[PDB]
């Protein structure tokens, strides 16, 4: 025969080794594909689209549990209050875990790119009302008061026809990609902090609702892309599936 | 190679580039794909798509 | 638009990062020329001044005369790939039947390779690297001999779950990377690509990987670059009831298609620890041999 | 007409009549990062002259018992005019820096210091003198801000390597009977195109008496060792609100 | 309200500088993202025994008993694709045997 | 199947082996490469390097260890007097250890050559002084006066405004390449020895240190190669690294 | 070889010759690397570069 | 499972079967069974002269 | 992988086989090879004497 | 340390005996009255 040598390597299984296997079905031809709606081709397709961000991560109990799809305004007393805070980072424990985006990111060591959550208003047509909707790099700590949270990316929103606004969370790091972020040195990949405040009152005439809620919508910007694909942190099973 | 057409991507609107020994071509490899997206399937469905700058709304 | 002229003749936001010197091809050493006896005035090769921070400009040819010299010696093993890319060990593993390590049949090893000083001396050369690396596993009982077991070897980047027993979930990796070999096979073999965050992967980072105050509990964090965290090798023998026999598994390395960046002083110090350059200062050695005089071999 | 010199840099001028040239590390100049070796998308913000300047922040005095001295960029100035202020209130910062070491004395006094640039200058212990406890350097002394620190054992520069073979690194010597000072130009040096100013420190600067300070009863015995510097090219981004650590 | 994703970016939200991105979308094609081999199916031959103690079994192919694998699937309705099957086999101990 | 033919080889794991092994990530793209100062491209570049020969190895002792960087000159008595010895093998225990081309020279059998051994004078500039640096050849033992030493090849170095003389140890070779010398049959590869004496006298007036120190930078020629790629003779670590 | 170009000198101002026989280059060989050396950024980075013959400093 | 390594002039020799000087680094090992077929290699023309 | 199969001689080792091994020093270059009077060719030439 | 955040010279002796401090014109008007203590203090130059 043809002189050969076997080197190392040689019988093992790599389950992701992209090779040639024997055909079982000889001369077998498939069911024609026939068209259907749908397609997706790149999971970034996926990450483009908004999905509802839980800010409101804090109820627990089963008959409590769409109470987290939303989170509150109402009339306050003009000191520039908080309405809420939460991480940015996507691929954290938190409010993005809730979203498809940061779930298929559970599948991908390292990401990067812009960010945007889009915040939906609810409340009556009567109901009016300015917020300021800021993004804090790394480095910075949790704003003390909405003075500070001013001196990062921010935008302000005005309630109006347009029910929604567009916070765009934009790719500021000093590596190119991130891997998911986590208390410990992993924060060295934290992307930072978002927090709302009140930037004039929530004003409202006699008859309609003194509370209101907003949802929040996420998804990735053009410029995201993930590398070094994992398993998710997570298995959805406890024994064996019967 | 002049093989079946047995692939479950034969006719596909995304070209591979693959190895295989065998009569059967889904016998072959993975390959590579091809990278063309469409977000807007998902991201955008609307009939009257709205601009940017406008008031999505008006 | 501009107008004001400090503006229009600013070089404010030059990106061409200008360069004083330039590589050329080497691939012998240099020839000896002819070279004859000169007394002059005014040209003076041997002296130098040391103090400007380049090195001697004098050569063979200037100090004494010289013959031709036809030079065809290589250059070629002096090379990056060449000087590295010869594998050395630079992990080991013990899966042991009774024992206090790791007795239940699986173990995780963070990637790491500064456990082994050899290996560690050569990359510390450089502060930054970047580069491919084929990995290699050699398994046997700690006598070397080889028996018929089944192994499974996982790679968990950051972030995905890892195995807490030799029957973890995790172990289905149905996205990690696995390798399902015997230890009567040949050693399993793979290439790595290069898979940090940033450009390169660097030795030393001067510096703390996250804000805030750096109190006293905290300072093991000083020089942590996440950057070079790849995550965890697991291995476990493939089995739901204990392995019959105590395995150990070396890893070595072998780096290809290299770039590096910064060169350094070489350690001249024992080793202590992984994350740190710490020496034994009771033990400060000389980096070589002393003698009695310096008037005397 | 090499021994003299002239730099000059916003709104500062520094001469020099007994110089050694000048040295530009890794033989390339600083610049603005590339579009393409960017990856931050905000329009970055270049100060130009009110950061790019001579900062002099440092005297140290030479003594024939002085075991050598160094410094950490930019740490040195993350508290100094201008320039500390964009590091603070900026999480990206990038720069180079035109390091300019001074020290003077007489022709008949003696003595040659080592200065060198080493990037990436982490810091060892003495790991409990045993070797057997894995102690670390507190941040007083991994980064010492202005006033440096003093090498406790300068053979193995506190790190466990060999001081002689520094000069592999960017450097000059001041060997008194013929410079009274180094310049050295360094460009940005990190494996990331920006970082923070804060928790990374590019490279360190070395100041080591290799060859000791002599002279005789009646000479001026005061012999100090100033340290000025310039940033060049500075860029800063990721703007909030300014934070000191 | 209408549907669609927002269409705001960077560019018009904050000054922008230039940035020429070369990051490849290549790793998260559906080939990239499935083509990796995971567990779907586990077939004991026991010789004491209450399941197959006679030296045979039959597995009815259905890959969902296997939560990595299913959910990674379960992401799309409808899937069109041929694979590669491996089959690993040894005692309960991982030990080879002559079989 | 194709008729082949296992060889000898088969099997083996050896570590020089560059081959080919399956990718475990496929369709992986590494983060791109930014320009970083300072790449070095072949070993021989740092051999150029002077770095700090330690020609006085002789304290020991912690606090003593500085004082290996340099030797002394002072006033002596015309009688061409010997100021110091040390042998050029810089493959060799001995000063070149202290060196980056002595040390770079460790994971090399054989090299080949010329070297060169630049020395500065740090004494005061009222300071003068005439010295005579000699290299003597294989073969030659370690002359016993100045007169003997100089039948070799030297140099004859005289202090003014340049600090430093470079002495260029020649390549005198009976073969193409030496492998590191030793004491035992592996002298057969020695380079020579280098001695230092004193040519006139270290002159200075009233006022000025009768002491001073030269230092000694040492580095190859760029005729200098190396070949046959082995391990350091150290070892680095005592017990495990932890 | 039609593969994807994942290794980590891709762009490099060295040119290898390797051989491989996978669709990720970072499997290839590590080949022979371009002989190009510039000692002068370590050994002479001089803004004003001095002549051999001359005396350093004047 | 045995280990030859190649040791040239001026390398470490092992002094043992532990001997730090097996983590072969830069020299070159073949690590082979004597299961396997014989090991084999080619070696240069080494010498100096 | 590669349909192939392995026939007889598979894993012998013949003395005056004639094959490939691999290479223990990469990249590695022999000294060269200067004049040497005296190079002989063929054993006949020597059986002339 | 302060007085090094202004404009500065930084001189070393040697052959050349001398060294010159620009007083560069750094004025909010195009002219400057005399400066005295006062109101008119609004025309100082500054501190050397
Ligand atoms: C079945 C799947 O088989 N999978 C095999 C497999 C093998 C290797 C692997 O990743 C190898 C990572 C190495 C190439 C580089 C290790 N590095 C980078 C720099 N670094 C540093 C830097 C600074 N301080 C310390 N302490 C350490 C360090 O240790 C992943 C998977
Ligand atoms: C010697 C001969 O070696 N022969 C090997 C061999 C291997 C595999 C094989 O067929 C593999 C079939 C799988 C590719 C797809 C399995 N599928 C399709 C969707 N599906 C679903 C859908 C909805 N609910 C549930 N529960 C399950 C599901 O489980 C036939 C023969
Ligand atoms: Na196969
Ligand atoms: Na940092
Ligand atoms: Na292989
Ligand atoms: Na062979």
């Amino acid at each position: 025969g043809f002189p050969t040598e076997l080197k190392p390597g040689t019988n093992q299984f790599l389950t992701t080794d992209d090779g040639v296997s024997a055909p079982i079905l000889p001369n077998f031809h498939p069911t024609p594909c026939i068209h259907i709606p749908g397609e997706v081709r790149n999971l970034l397709e996926l990450c483009q689209v908004e999905t509802i961000l839980e800010v409101n991560n804090v109820p627990t109990n089963a008959t409590s549990l769409m109470e987290r799809l939303r989170f509150p305004v109402s009339a306050q007393a003009g000191k520039g209050e908080l309405c809420a805070v939460f991480r940015a980072d996507p691929g954290r424990n938190g409010p993005w875990q809730s979203t498809l985006l940061g779930q298929l990111c559970g599948y991908y060591t390292q990401w990067s790119g812009s960010l945007e959550v889009t915040f939906m208003f609810t409340g009556s047509f009567m109901a009016t009302g300015k917020m300021l909707i800021a993004y804090t790099p790394p480095g910075g700590p949790l704003p003390k008061d909405r003075a500070t949270a001013m001196l990062g990316t921010h935008v302000i929103w005005d309630f109006g026809l347009q029910s929604s606004v567009t916070l765009v969370i934009p790719w500021i790091s000093n590596t190119h990609y991130r891997a998911h972020a986590r208390d410990g040195v992993f924060d060295y990949y934290t992307t930072g902090l978002v927090s709302i405040w009140y930037q004039t009152n929530y004003v409202v005439p006699i008859g309609a609702p003194n509370t209101a809620y907003i949802i929040a919508l996420a998804a990735a910007q053009k410029n995201f892309t993930m590398k070094l694909c994992k398993d998710a942190s997570d298995i959805l099973q406890t024994g064996t599936i019967q | 190679s002049h093989e079946n057409s047995n692939s479950a991507t034969e006719g596909s609107t995304i070209n591979y580039t693959t190895i295989n020994y065998y009569k059967d071509s889904y016998a072959a490899t993975a390959g590579k794909q091809s990278l063309k997206q469409d977000p807007d399937k998902f991201a955008n469905p609307v009939k009257d798509i709205f601009t940017e700058m406008a008031a999505p709304l008006k | 638009g501009d107008r004001v002229a400090d503006v229009i003749e600013s070089s404010i936001g030059d990106s061409v990062s200008r360069a004083l010197t330039h590589a050329l091809p080497a691939p012998t050493g240099q020839n000896t020329q002819v070279s004859s006896h000169r007394l002059d005035t005014g040209k003076v090769p041997a002296l130098q001044a040391a103090e400007i921070g380049a090195s001697s400009n004098a050569s063979d040819e200037s100090m004494i005369e010289t013959r031709c010299v036809l030079n065809s010696h290589s250059t070629a093993e002096t090379t990056l790939d060449s000087f590295f890319s010869r594998a050395g060990l630079v992990g080991e593993i013990d899966l042991p039947l009774e024992g206090t390590t790791n007795p239940n049949g699986y173990a995780n090893w963070d990637i790491d390779i500064t456990g082994y000083a050899q290996m560690r001396r050569k990359v510390e050369l450089f502060t930054y690297m970047r580069f491919d690396a084929e990995f290699t596993f050699v398994a046997c009982t700690p006598t070397g001999e080889v028996v018929p077991q089944l192994l499974q070897y996982m790679f968990v980047p950051p972030g995905a779950p890892k195995p807490d027993s030799r029957e973890s979930l995790a172990w289905q990796t149905a996205t990690n990377p696995s390798v399902f070999v015997k230890l009567s096979d040949p050693p399993a073999q793979v290439s790595v690509p290069f898979m940090s965050p940033a450009s390169a992967y660097q030795w030393f980072y001067d510096g703390y990987p996250t804000f805030g105050e750096h109190k006293q509990e905290k300072d093991l964090e000083y020089g942590a670059c996440p950057n070079n965290m790849m995550g965890t090798f697991s291995v476990r023998t493939v089995g739901t009831s204990k392995s019959k026999y105590p395995l150990v598994v070396r890893i070595y390395m072998r780096m290809k298609h290299v770039r590096a960046w910064i060169p350094r002083p070489m350690r001249n110090q024992n080793y202590l620890f992984k994350a740190n350059p710490n020496y034994a200062g009771n033990s400060i050695k000389p980096t070589g041999a002393s003698r009695t005089a310096i008037t005397t071999l | 007409s090499d021994r003299v010199a002239q730099l000059t840099i916003g709104n500062s001028t520094i001469t020099t009549q007994e110089a050694a040239n000048i040295i530009v590390g890794y033989g390339e100049w600083p610049s603005y990062c590339s579009d393409s070796d960017a990856t931050a998308v905000d329009k970055p913000t270049r100060p130009d002259v009110s950061v790019n300047r001579f900062y002099t922040l440092d005297t140290k005095l030479w003594e024939k018992s002085s075991k050598g001295w160094y410094w950490k960029f930019p740490d040195v100035l993350t508290e100094t005019g201008v320039f500390g202020q964009n590091a603070q209130f900026h999480y990206l910062y990038r720069s180079g820096f035109c390091i300019h070491v001074q020290c003077n004395a007489s022709k008949f006094h003696q003595g040659a210091l080592l200065v060198a640039v080493l990037p990436e200058y982490v810091i060892g212990t003495v790991a409990g003198g045993t070797g057997t406890e894995d102690t670390h350097p507190p941040y007083k002394q991994t980064q010492p801000g202005a006033d440096g620190f003093e090498l406790q054992h300068p053979y193995v520069l506190d790190a466990g390597i060999p001081i002689s073979q520094l000069t592999v690194c960017p450097h000059q010597w001041i060997n008194l009977r013929t410079n009274n000072c180094a310049t050295i130009i360094v460009p940005y040096i990190n494996a990331l195109p920006f970082d923070s100013a804060l928790n990374h420190c590019n490279f360190g600067l070395l100041v080591v008496p290799i060859s000791p300070l002599d002279y005789d009863q009646g000479a001026t015995p005061v012999i100090p060792i100033t340290i000025t510097l310039a940033p060049m090219c500075s860029e800063f981004a990721g703007l909030r609100q300014a934070v000191t650590q």
